[PDB]
């Protein structure tokens, strides 16, 4: 069946080293590509920023409102230093981490794999070749005891319906239930291997079940220090992610608020009275001669 | 472009190639949606594989 | 130069074209905006959807698969909220203006706008009168420079062939006549020269008076505006705010819950259940002969 217990079927937990080392490859790229996206939005907060500051300080609207409104630039401003900061710390702090982290828990061979997955094969195959062999023992001496009980079988069958038949000459038949005979000796002898080998299996079956486990638990150790260790790192990743973490981000918007409310329409328009309307100055008429 | 095994991969299907950790291929394309290329070992074994598997 | 000046209101008219203008710019500026926080949003769904299956599908199981597949609902949740941004910029804040835009401004088949033309009017006839007597006082400053300057040449006339001998008695006493009449032209057209700048002196009032009513209708009307504007940047800016929406500090609560949930005995046991020595076995005994 598909028990672990069967010759082979501890390949599973082998694979699962393997697994481990790709699924790092797998997070590493993921972030990696997250960080791209971060840093695209910063960019393009930037240009937005740079374009709309030139075309609002190139006329008309003047005053405090352009003052109010170029704050909203700042926001811009200040929003994508944020998230190239997401991204800074991806890249150098996060994936270095992990990437690190590899490098000691998997070392390589000139062939191609790990040293690592090669220690549980050659583990798992030393504590299993003891049993394996007395498995193949088991089965063809089963097939050996059955194969005498079928034949013994046929010399049986042929006998009732054979003998009382026409040839049961002395002088020839009295040595054809030495068939039959001949058959039962076989039977037993083929019995009695069979049930040797199957006592030399449950007396090896200890071993073999203490052997297998030590290897296992060594398996489980070397992928609970794994699971351990992304643990801490989804975590260093949802802090960097999360511009919520400290109030840098809720200042941006405060500052924000200020900016606008400090805009006040009667300024602008006194000021437009003095540099455009009546408050400009005028040289009302008087004599003039030569 | 040459390709190198990390992970030992075992067929799971007929067009679906198998090797040993260290063999090397030839990419035959680039991957589709899910991650998987088409692939060439020695004389010479031809199928699918799954792109995560393999390195520089 | 000066506003006073005939003609130099036209920069108070132009400033509510400005106006219009304007609102437009701020409907650019909020559109391009909306477009950046979608195309964000729209690469976070990607990312999400790409590695949600490559997850469950790849060979990570239990709760650490939990864990990481929580980092794409994070993804898609701050992808929603930048859409509810950009929804609330176009739908909300971008009308806002435009119908605003739409009830102040009207064409007009003679080409601008009705509000343009009529502060354009009320100028004009508030400048009317002062118009007219300006030119009354160039005319009149004219005659009286025309007058002394004729003057001049009747004396370098007069006196200029005196003793000298092209010239006589009956001749000399006709020049003397001729600066005598220059003599009452100056006087004459200086006294009304002198009278039209008393009057102009005593309306100059009654002139600014009405040019500050027109010019006080044309603040008025401004003013509205940068109320209005005022108005619709504190709606932009509590529409961009993600820092203190419930939802954004939900996200992130939600994906630490998630992580710190993450238990590898509980990944260790169950391996060891489904996969190693912990699963069930049939352990060889004697088999009797069929069939």
């Amino acid at each position: 069946t598909d028990s672990f217990w069967e010759v082979g079927n501890y390949k599973r937990t082998v694979k699962r080293i393997d697994d481990g080392h790709r699924l790092c490859n797998d997070l590493m790229s993921c972030v990696q590509e997250r960080a791209k996206i971060e840093k695209a939005y910063a960019q393009q907060l930037t240009d937005w920023a740079k374009r709309w500051r030139q075309l609002i300080e190139k006329g008309p609207q003047y005053g405090s409102l352009e003052r109010a409104w170029g704050a909203m630039m700042t926001e811009a401003d200040k929003v994508s230093e944020l998230h190239q900061e997401v991204k800074n710390s991806l890249l150098n702090e996060d994936l270095e981490k992990v990437k690190n982290w590899q490098k000691d828990a998997y070392h390589k061979q000139i062939m191609g794999g790990f040293k690592e997955t090669k220690e549980a094969e050659d583990g798992f195959r030393k504590a299993q070749k003891p049993w394996a062999k007395k498995m193949k023992e088991l089965e063809a001496a089963k097939k050996a005891y059955h194969l005498a009980c079928k034949e013994e079988r046929l010399a049986m069958t042929r006998e009732m319906n054979s003998k009382t038949e026409q040839s049961v000459t002395p002088e020839q038949q009295k040595k054809l239930v030495d068939k039959v005979d001949k058959c039962r000796q076989d039977v037993q002898k083929t019995q009695e291997k069979y049930e040797k080998v199957l006592e030399d299996v449950g007396k090896t079956t200890p071993q073999y079940m203490e052997g297998m486990e030590q290897v296992f638990e060594q398996c489980q150790q070397f992928e609970e220090k794994r699971l351990v260790f992304l643990k801490e790192v989804l975590l260093d990743i949802k802090r960097h992610l999360n511009l919520a973490e400290n109030s840098s981000y809720m200042h941006v918007y405060r500052e924000l608020e200020q900016a606008i409310r400090g805009a006040d329409a009667q300024e602008d328009l006194r000021w437009f009275r003095s540099t455009s309307g009546p408050g400009m100055p005028m040289n009302w008429p008087q004599f003039e001669e030569w | 472009v040459r390709v190198r095994a990390l992970y030992d991969y075992d067929g799971q299907e007929q067009d679906e190639l198998s090797f040993k950790a260290g063999d090397e291929l030839t990419k035959l394309g680039e991957e589709d949606e899910q991650g998987w290329c088409r692939g060439r070992l020695d004389s010479g074994q031809l199928g699918l594989y799954p792109a995560n598997y393999v390195e520089a």
